[PDB]
């Protein structure tokens, strides 16, 4: 199963900065560390095979995890279709995806509910 | 550029020097597929840009979900 | 990901089979800078990605000749 | 001082056919070859340190080495100043680039008068 590492998050992250806005130079490697840290952690606690059940974990975790002060709920959305899209599922747009990742970061949408949604959308 | 793997283990201090002056050594055998050393430096720049053109499609497919989330 | 090398010159058989399996290891080494050890088929993918990347700013730096240069 | 092999001045090649215009498709390595043979060449036997005069072989070489019968002058141009700024000199468009180009593919300006120019616009 092939994930996304601490240094490839902030990355991201930056790169979504630079491209969309937000207030750049900022990033926390530590909080990048830590969001991965769960993600890994959550994977071999519960032993999760299913590829929508962890894409859902870094949406959660990093939507929630505060990489840095802005652009947070973008990196969450990005890092979780870019696992999937790392792990041989195509992904694509959907009007869903913006509710649904505010939902993740409210606490509205639990993990399931999120791995639900994406199943829906890019399963087979 | 190309040599065989007894060469290199035997001259292997000279690859590290040829290496980090520049050079970029492939390591061949014979019925398989080959390798190629390089330095740390330039090769993880290599490996950076493939991430940038990575995250770039990415973000050309999620356009639109991303210019709405600034918003929110 | 990270042998020294020692390691590599006696297991330098293993490394290929690691890399050719899909690793990217690492050669540390006591004087200088290291090295890194790769298959050619994603080396060679990572180097085009850099080269792309170089054009792209050779060519979005030089784009009024460019464009200007295709009419004359 | 690096250089740019007949591989990578193939690739600009078809990259700037595919972004601008063009035929694509009809690129001869055997030109390719030919063209940074003759620019090595040239550095070798007349012992040319001047970055300048190198970039303006490149132009020229390249204007002239018809590597397809399309986009010459601007593989011609990229390269010369792809040349520089991988030699660690920062370079720009400049109103005068099209016209020194067109010069030098007909023979009208010479390798000298392009590095003069080069020098003038992009050496302190
Ligand atoms: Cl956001």
């Amino acid at each position: 199963m092939r994930h996304i590492s601490p240094e490839e998050l902030i990355a991201l992250h930056d790169a979504n900065i630079s491209r969309y806005g937000g207030l750049p130079g900022m990033s926390d490697p530590g909080r990048a560390e830590a969001i991965i840290g769960r993600v890994q952690a959550r994977v071999a606690y519960e032993e999760i095979t299913d590829l929508f059940e962890v894409s859902a974990t870094y949406l959660v975790a990093t939507a929630r995890g505060h990489i840095s002060n802005d652009a947070n709920k973008r990196t969450a959305l990005n890092s979780a279709l870019l696992f999937l899209r790392r792990n041989g599922v195509q992904v694509f747009d959907s009007p869903e995806l913006a509710d649904l990742t505010v939902g993740a970061a409210t606490g509205e949408i639990s993990v399931s509910s999120v791995a639900d949604t994406l199943r829906r959308l890019y399963g087979s | 550029q190309s040599i065989n793997f007894r060469t290199a283990r035997g001259n292997l201090s000279e690859v590290m020097n040829n290496v980090e002056a520049g050079e970029e050594v492939e390591i061949t055998r014979r019925g398989r597929e080959p390798a190629v050393i390089a330095s740390k430096a330039t090769f993880e720049a290599y490996k950076k840009a493939a991430l940038d053109a990575e995250f770039a499609s990415l973000f050309d497919t999620l356009d639109s979900t991303n210019k709405e989330l600034v918003n929110r």
